[PDB]
């Protein structure tokens, strides 16, 4: 396993569960696991896959995801609703590159 | 037997003139022309078509051939509101040899009083048929009877409101006909033994009608006693089970005991002489009743009988003969705006009919069925469907929604219905009244 | 004596004066009338096959005691036109000939 | 016993009853007919209670006449013209009774 | 049981007050006051009066004890409507020792809610009980919500017809009240399973009502096509064969399938963020409820109902709830010359009443049956004699004959009548919205 | 392992990521699996948790989930967007009962 510190700054959502880095490159949110209320994760995956039309925020519809991902000193990201999140890693295994993602509680 | 084939051959022959021979039986002595057709009517048979020109079955076609009033076995025309029949002999011998078999197996056949052409071998339609049929019913056994008085008319300022006696009342039909002329009542006395009936009236007539029960009771004294009468009507529908049987009758029984208590209280009720106020009297019978019975009440009431038919001013065959000496109640039976004289006027919303005017209906529904095939006279989504009761109140011209009281099971308002007088008919007899009697 | 006769005819209409024809157009006759008294009177009625004439209104057949119409209420009595009550004493066939016998009650 | 006493003149005090001259109630018994025409009625002479009088209106429609009046040739005249026959005049056991019977008309 | 016995003893030797216990169930856990009696009342207690402070049994006499809601065996008044019971347990340590006994004895008795007396033992009646068992159904669980946005009214000029849409629809009262009211329709969609109510809209509002079947079909893609609505209006009865069987319904299910569909159209049809055109709803449903329904009810509509009694401006006993939205639907109810707020007022001529109101009346043919030992509620001729249905559609508010179509069967007429609504009460709530669409 | 043959009628929203069937018994969403657009899985289990505030839909805020399933004829769930949802498998794992609803296309 191939720890990888490629770290993507800007995730904008082109479709609803599909998010376009500053490179342009597709990111798959795959599954999305809750332990506490305030301990929601979500598994993001690079894939190169044919993009569709783009949706406007009223097509995608209410989500648990946020519609904007930044990048945050510290390894943390901020999300459109305002939340911050943690890099829990981004490991790279055959050829396959998986970053996961989690809400950090508020205060 | 061989008379009146030989007959026909000597005609077809040439040799006799088809006016001179009775074609019904088949005799030489002709007194009378047919009605419908072109020929000779004997004096035997004459009696035979005034019984049997108006009776139909329980399916509303026919009961007895046209031309002899006889048959045994028969044909029947397919045109709807022409429910006529022809029974096999006559057609054979008048019309033409086999011609039976071609009516049979066409479908729907037109009888000879649709078809347009006036000819079928010598078989021959009149021109004015429907008139002769109707001036036909002119024929009484005596004529010496003189004519009725004729009350002078009162002043207006003179005149006073009126007492009246009924015999089997039914659901009272005359004292609504007299509140829609306009007339004050002062008295209203009914016979009648039916709780139907009695119910009606009660709830309708705000407790206007006294009710004495039945009939074989009423003596003298209380004719006496409940006071001078100014009009006396009776006739059906008999609810007192005075006749028997609706159907062991025949065509004999039960009229004469239906007549001899309305003779009995209007004898006793009548003005003795020396007396000059006006009074005035009816009695209804049906078309179809017996020579010997209609001459004895046309003898003892002295009196001939006037045919009136409620299709004229409805959207129902009734026929009956009406006794009496109402005024000028001969004159011509005219309609109104205010009639319905189609059953397409008579329907719900939504709903098509299939004739012009309803054929018959009798206690059961399955009298309004329709056909020997027992179809139903409306269509409604394409599916046919019997008439409701609120068709029916306004088929009889009933205003709508009358006889909804006392929790009746929805068939015996239809016999109610069925057994009652028709109110236009009432209407065009009682209209003259107002020259006698105060009015609101 | 008399053989007893049970079916009793229904009616008893004016045809002329001093004929009478049931329901079955069969002609009697009133041969004899007893009187009593004031209030009690006897009408004997026998049954001829006769040649019948011309038929009479009421007002032609004129005053008479009998009444116009007979009729058989319930319970074998005949009532009349004039709502009095009679009743029948015997009723019997002898040698052929058919006799029928009627009197009137008191009024009560 | 054949008697010769004819009465004069008979009216009717009550139905069933009428009065000779003398006063003396006559009561008519039976009515009888022969074929269909003729008619003969019984009268019998009788001393009995004479009730209160009847009008003719009261008396009603009878077919015996309201009035007998003797007249020649042993015949009464009725109320209504008509011509009756005496028959005979007899007297048994002290009753008397006479017949009388309609002549026809002519 | 003893615990009970024990306050109550105490309370007798003038150690405590008897506002300081709960009187129904004896714990000393007082947070409000009896509102009938004098005395406390715990939190469990309240809720089962509020669930069952309105529940009949067949007959029309009530199910639960005044006092402890619950009961064995029951005591029952004697007072024509005032059918209330009193079990044998609170009668005996409440009024006294043998008290229940001594009412057992006597014939009739008077409950204690009828008396002109207002003490018996420990157990006194309060004077205002009335308003106070009214202000009883105030104490809504949990939440206060927000108060509803207010439509600024329309200017007289701009008002347009009104487009309406209904589920569960009965016999179209919605559409007969509207017609009443004077305001212009221009759709009126309804669904229905029922053939009988379908035909008697269909003949009676002139093929207006566009029927769309039953309610588990409806996609949103036909709440778009049908157009723009603004009207929803739903509830009972419940036509659709969604609950069918109230066998298990019991008091929390059957009712908690219906408010789904509800939701999930209303949801549908609700205008978008952003357009700001005048949107109303009304939701139905028996007073007779779990309290757990009511508040998730409350919590998903985000409203709290207003309880309404028909009795205060008809002949009839029947509490509902209503959520909504409608312009001051809160304001007091008033009565009016054109209502009949009696049982005499509402019978045909010639027949007399036993009561003043009609006690219970529902689908079940044993309710008009009102009284103990089930009497008939008229008096004729001196007999017993159960309500017509004129008269019932008199009772209800609804035109005479309004029901009086297609050979319908007496007891298919008495099952619409009971399951449907009260006009004068709907006519209460709608007469605000005249201020927002067109007039006739 | 162990199927439960029988299903909840209802899943009524009480707080954000808390279920309450009729039996007022809490069910919670503990993971979603999201294979594309018009498919997506939420895996349901029962839990015994002490339950806090009831909250209006307003305050629960927007959600893949919906906020009321109800269990329709042929074992399938509809929710309150109209949508239709289908029962994989319903287990039980020592005392632990698991739920599976996938949706199905438009
Ligand atoms: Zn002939
Ligand atoms: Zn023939
Ligand atoms: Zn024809
Ligand atoms: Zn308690
Ligand atoms: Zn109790
Ligand atoms: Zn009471």
């Amino acid at each position: 396993g191939e720890a990888v510190t490629d770290h993507p700054d800007r995730l904008w959502a082109w479709e609803k569960f599909v998010y376009l880095d500053e490179k342009q490159h597709a990111w798959l949110p795959l599954t999305i696991e809750i332990k506490d209320r305030l301990q929601l994760r979500v598994l993001l995956r690079r894939e190169d896959v044919v993009l569709g039309r783009p949706m406007t925020p009223t097509q995608i519809g209410p989500s648990l995801l946020p519609i904007m991902w930044q990048l945050y000193p510290d390894g943390r990201y901020r999300s459109s609703d305002s939340s911050f999140w943690r890099l829990v890693y981004h490991i790279k295994i055959d050829g396959v590159e998986d970053m996961l993602l989690e809400l950090l509680p508020d205060d | 037997e061989r008379t009146r084939e030989r007959l026909v051959y000597e005609v077809r022959q040439k040799c006799r003139n088809i006016e001179d021979i009775c074609i019904s039986c088949g005799s030489l002595n002709v007194t009378l022309e047919h009605p419908l057709f072109v020929g000779g009517m004997c004096q035997n048979c004459k009696n035979c078509f005034l019984e049997c020109a108006y009776q139909y079955d329980d399916d509303g076609y026919q009961s007895y051939c046209t031309i002899c009033c006889g048959g045994r076995e028969v044909l029947m025309c397919g045109n709807n509101n022409c429910c006529r029949c022809f029974c096999v002999e006559c057609v054979d011998l008048l019309v033409g040899p086999g011609a039976a078999q071609a009516a049979i197996k066409e479908d729907p056949w037109n009888c000879y009083m649709c078809g347009h052409k006036g000819t079928y071998g010598l078989l021959r339609r009149r021109e004015d048929w429907p008139s002769r049929l109707q001036m036909f019913f002119a024929n009484n056994h005596d004529q010496e009877f003189d004519p009725p008085k004729v009350y002078p008319p009162v002043p207006a300022e003179k005149r006073k409101p009126i007492r009246v006696l009924s015999l089997f009342d039914g659901i009272a039909t005359g004292l609504l006909v007299l509140k829609d002329l306009g007339i004050q009542v002062d008295r209203y006395i009914a016979s009648e033994v039916c709780e139907d009936s009695i119910t009606v009236g009660m709830v309708r007539h705000q407790g206007k009608i006294m009710y004495v029960g039945d009939v074989r009771s009423v003596t003298q004294k209380h004719i006496q006693e409940w006071g001078p009468f100014d009009l006396v009507i009776g006739g059906s529908p008999c609810n007192d089970l005075s006749i028997v049987n609706p159907a062991r009758k025949g065509l004999y029984e039960g009229t004469g005991r239906l007549f001899f208590e309305f003779y009995r209280l209007l004898h006793d009720a009548r003005p003795k002489e020396g007396d000059d106020r006006p009074f005035f009297w009816l009695f209804e019978n049906v078309v179809a009743m017996g020579v010997s019975d209609k001459r004895d009440i046309s003898r003892f009431l002295e009196s001939n009988p006037v045919m009136i038919d409620a299709k004229e001013v409805s959207a129902a065959h009734r026929a009956r003969y009406f006794w009496g000496n109402l005024p000028g109640m001969n004159r011509p039976l005219a309609s109104t705006v205010n009639d319905k004289l189609e059953l397409q006027e008579c329907l719900e919303h939504g709903r098509i009919a299939k004739f012009s005017k309803v054929r018959t209906i009798t206690t059961r529904s399955n009298s309004i069925k329709q056909g020997k095939d027992q179809h139903f006279p409306v269509f409604m989504n394409e599916k046919e469907d019997i008439l409701w009761c609120t068709e029916m109140e306004r088929v009889f011209g009933f205003p709508v929604h009358y006889t909804d009281v006392s929790n009746m099971s929805r068939l015996a308002r239809q016999r109610l219905l069925g057994r009652s007088w028709s109110v236009p008919v009432i209407r065009h007899l009682f209209a003259p009244l107002k020259e006698y009697f105060a009015c609101v």
